[PDB]
């Protein structure tokens, strides 16, 4: 989640993402431990084989042949883990992450309690405001010499200057809010 | 409230062995208790007639002819 | 060997597509270049939601 | 959180010390067998059987049937 | 209870001491996978896979196509879980 | 189904056999089924 | 007793093959993956055109000075392009073998295409086609391609259309010459007075560092074909002759029955009449090329395919021993000459991925009998859609209904 999306993908990183789905689809159809991690190294095997080759038309001819195998192979009800997409506990625990810029409209009652959380929370402020415009300078004096621009945005590169675009990576509403 | 235990069998409570044994151990006491005294789970204890083994004189099945 | 079948739904999978396999230059050449319009579209939302000192309505003209 | 000494850890005297024999068989090396090893390790390593779940309790409460049935 | 730095540090240090490549008495954070350790990139697609197992969740694909110092995974479990 | 290509439209001598055993059959279908449409038509009105 | 043909790879990928005989002169060869196949309609004549100018300058010999090297030693240069292979191969002598290996390793990579020359090029690429019109039954099997595969890159032709030939850029060629010239994708195939051990080494030292990365990873791919059933008819009363060219798909490089097919081929009235099995990848035309004056057009066709639907009824045991004789003559080897044996070297580590002996060939030969002959045939020829294509006068020539029907005898 946190890095950007490269724009095509590499024979590489397609492969490579293979031996993920796979091995991690063979742990719904072994569902013990030592036939699974039989069953897997002699996956490695078949990805072991065929790793030098250098026919990159072979190549993308193995892999467009694997992820066919793949497809029928695969199991209906893999383990995809908690917290990760579509199985359980994904967005759970999101109702009760409030965005942090809703207590800026707290009663002067409420925010007399909690006294000291407000005194750090107003410094945090002055920090942001005091670097939007080092920042977007930083951003465009370094922009791109060409229309190629990737969503990665730059870090710091000196001293005081907050690597930038950072008040919703910072302050991100925690995880569990719990 | 217990330790987190890392690789290694979580250590049990006193309490927690024994109240899983009681439960069980009454599921297997109340299901022997009961087999001996109402064993009516097999035969019930009313015989199934043998249908073909009843007289023609007991049905009514009139001398042929 | 039954074949997946896309249809209107139950569509082609990313992997699966042939497509995706093959490309020419050009293709990547687009590709290489879709994500600059989202790279720019997203460099024109993040500095403007991330803001300080904005209390307007970011619009989403896209809606 | 004190953790047990990785070296603890050894595939021999579980089922996968049988894997990775056949594996080997195949020359593979069975990297990754070590971690998955405190499965089978200890506390946990008794094989359980059906009837052993089933069955729990059943000695004592035969025992109490008995007792009871007497009075 | 809660997962602290220095522990998730060792828990990741521990399980690669496991890995039978990766030689148990050098696995130093700061120790690249590939370029030190000299894993292959097909492996390093298990040692994360390990990693998401031993601390239950997912290290995404594009996230994790770059946890290859024996530390990032250390952080960005971190930082994932919120832990300061 | 590739079957009947190979086994009823393939040969023309198959092709035939086809026909002519369904033809034989047909009559017998389709008298029967349209025998019963023509009665119930007018049920009533009939011999019997 | 014939020697093995042995098979080296390079790094790069390219494959230094090569064969060995008494014979002095050696033909060299580089054989390329790549045709009109591999063309996507935007760089339909790339191939033919780089054919054209691939010998016409290279960086290293500027201007004609590779045509003059050639001549120093008395050697010959010659290169083709088909839908799908490019050859490049010189015949020289024997002891001249390292400088014709260099000679070989400007013309793959370091070629040169000069602006200018690009432009006279031009002018003669675009005149012949002007006058390949001419040739009539290139014409006919253009068409029987065109319309046999509709919508496919099987389609198109070496040529390519006169528009792609005008516009062409150094840049154009560039990519064609950097996309479907990678090292995996190459032979280097070497008969007659050779030894593989000097000709691996030579391989190295001209031929290495043979492009083999793609850009940006634009791997090619591959289509499978259809073969659509459709005929073509140009008409043109004026000319004196027909052409008609008859075609059902065929088998493929890599399916055995072809050899089967061939000695069909081998048992097989309008002038000339030769048979053949155009085979792509994947796919192929197995079929017929009659001329004929316009009043017996029919007559052929009708003859043809009766002949056909003989050979899928009532192939006899005669007929098919004098096809299996007819084929094993066209056996290539020393005895063909090297350029024949040169070629199919290249073609065979090509298509096949290895080079198959005759004894392989004689084997697959004599296991042909006339059942399996019938059955193949019955499989090919029997109840299938053809590919027509008629130029000439051509109004008697049948349409589609009287051609399809005529392919399913009611006898059987
Ligand atoms: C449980 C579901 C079962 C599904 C199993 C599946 O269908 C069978 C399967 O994966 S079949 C594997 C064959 N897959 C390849 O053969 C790709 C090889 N790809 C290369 O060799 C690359 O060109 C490169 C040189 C970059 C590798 O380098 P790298 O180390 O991966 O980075």
């Amino acid at each position: 989640a946190f890095c950007a999306p490269p724009a095509y993908l590499t024979h590489q990183q397609k492969v490579l993402r293979l031996y993920k789905r796979a091995l991690r689809h063979l742990e719904s159809w072994c569902i013990h431990r030592d036939k699974y991690r039989y069953f897997a190294c002699l996956m490695r095997a078949r990805f072991e084989e065929h790793k030098n080759e250098k026919d990159m038309m072979r190549a993308t001819q193995l892999l467009r042949e694997a992820e066919e195998e793949f497809w029928q192979n695969q199991h209906p009800q893999p383990y995809i883990f908690p917290d990760s997409p579509g199985g359980t506990s994904f967005e759970r625990y999101e109702c009760y992450k409030v965005p942090e810029w809703c207590l800026d409209y707290w009663h002067p009652s409420e925010k007399a309690m909690y006294p000291d959380y407000f005194s750090k929370r107003e410094q945090w402020k002055k920090l942001r405001m005091e670097s939007w415009d080092r920042e977007v300078k930083q951003l465009q004096e370094e922009t791109s010499p060409d229309g190629i621009m990737t969503e990665a945005l730059p870090p710091a590169r000196r001293e005081g200057d907050l690597p930038p675009l950072w008040w919703h990576i910072v302050t991100r509403p925690r995880e569990r809010p719990t | 409230h217990i330790q987190p235990r890392y690789r290694e069998f979580p250590q049990l409570t006193r309490s927690q062995v024994i109240q899983g044994e009681f439960l069980s151990s009454l599921m297997w006491f109340w299901i022997l208790w009961r087999f001996w005294h109402d064993s009516d789970a097999v035969l019930g204890h009313f015989s199934y007639p043998d249908p073909s083994q009843w007289t023609d004189e007991e049905l009514g099945i009139p001398p042929d002819d | 060997g039954s074949k997946y079948k896309p249809a209107p739904l139950a569509t082609l999978p990313s992997t699966l597509d042939p497509a995706e396999y093959d490309v020419s230059p050009e293709t990547r050449r687009a590709q290489v270049e879709r994500l600059s319009i989202r790279a720019r579209l997203k460099r024109e939302y993040l500095l403007q939601y991330n803001d300080p000192k904005r209390v307007s309505h970011i619009e989403d003209p896209a809606l | 959180m004190e953790l047990p000494d990785y070296r603890q850890w050894k595939i021999e005297g579980t089922p996968l010390e049988t894997v990775q024999k056949k594996l080997a068989a195949r020359g593979l090396r069975d990297p990754w067998a070590r971690n998955e090893a405190w499965r089978y390790m200890g506390g946990f390593a008794g094989n359980i059987t059906f009837p052993s779940v089933i069955l729990k309790g059943f000695k004592w409460g035969f025992a109490a049937f008995v007792v009871a049935l007497g009075a | 209870p809660p997962l602290t730095l220095d522990g998730i540090k060792d828990r990741v240090l521990y399980v690669l001491k496991l890995y039978d490549k990766i030689d148990p008495e050098k696995l130093s954070v700061n120790s690249h996978f590939m370029k030190d350790l000299g894993l292959d990139s097909l492996d390093q697609v298990e040692i994360i896979m390990a990693m998401e197992d031993e601390f239950g969740f997912e290290i995404p694909d594009i996230d994790a196509e770059k946890l290859m110092c024996p530390q990032e995974i250390v952080d960005y479990i971190a930082d994932k879980k919120d832990v300061y | 189904p590739s079957r009947l290509y190979s086994l009823l439209f393939r040969r023309t001598s198959t092709f035939a056999l086809t026909i002519a055993v369904g033809a034989l059959f047909f009559e017998r279908a389709f008298d029967q089924g349209a025998d019963a449409i023509y009665e119930h038509i007018n049920e009533g009105k009939l011999w019997k | 007793s014939v020697p093995e043909t042995q098979v080296s790879i390079l790094d790069n990928g390219l494959r230094v093959a090569s064969e060995q005989s008494s014979h002095a002169t050696c033909t060299v060869g580089v054989w390329i993956d790549a045709g009109s196949r591999y063309e996507t309609e935007k760089n339909n004549g790339a191939g033919y055109f780089l054919e054209h100018l691939a010998f016409k300058g290279t960086k290293n010999r500027p201007g004609n000075a590779l045509e003059k090297e050639v001549e120093s030693i008395g050697a010959h240069l010659n290169a083709y392009s088909t839908r799908e292979h490019t050859a490049y191969l010189i015949k020289a002598l024997s002891k001249d073998l390292p400088k014709v290996v260099e000679l070989l390793a400007d013309i793959v990579q370091n070629s040169s295409l000069e602006d200018s020359q690009i432009e006279k090029e031009r002018d003669v690429i675009l005149r012949e086609m002007q006058e390949n019109d001419a040739s009539m039954q290139n014409v006919v099997f253009d068409y029987l391609h065109a319309t046999a595969f509709q919508g496919t890159p099987l389609a198109q032709a070496v040529e390519g259309p006169s528009e792609n030939v005008r516009r062409l850029s150094r840049t154009d060629l560039t990519d064609y010459l950097n996309r479907h010239y990678k090292a995996p994708r190459m032979v280097l195939a070497a008969a007659g007075g050779v030894e593989h051990q000097q000709l691996l080494d030579l391989a190295q030292k001209h031929l290495s560092s043979v492009s083999r990365v793609y850009e940006e990873d634009a791997v090619p791919g591959l289509t499978p074909c259809r073969f659509t059933g459709s005929e073509i008819r140009h008409r043109d009363d004026a000319l004196p002759l027909a052409h008609v060219a008859i075609a059902v798909e065929g088998p493929g490089w890599a399916n055995p029955d072809n050899v089967t097919l061939q000695v069909a081929n081998a048992i097989i009235l309008c002038q000339s009449f030769q048979t053949f099995n155009i085979s792509y990848s994947d796919t192929g035309l197995l079929g017929a090329h009659f001329v004929c004056d316009a009043m017996s057009i029919d007559d052929m066709v009708f003859f043809l395919q009766g002949q056909w639907m003989r050979l899928c009824t009532s192939a006899t045991e005669s007929e098919v021993t004098r096809g299996k004789n007819i084929l094993r003559n066209a056996l290539v080897s020393h005895l063909d000459g090297t350029t024949p044996v040169c070629e199919d070297i290249g073609r065979s580590l090509l298509t096949y991925g290895r080079r198959i002996p005759l004894a392989e060939w004689e084997s697959r030969i004599q296991e042909v009998d006339a059942q399996m002959l019938r059955d193949i045939c019955s499989k090919y020829f029997y109840d299938q859609c053809p590919a027509v294509a008629g130029y000439g006068p051509i109004e008697q020539l049948p349409d589609y209904n009287r051609i399809r029907s005529g392919m399913f005898w009611l006898r059987f």
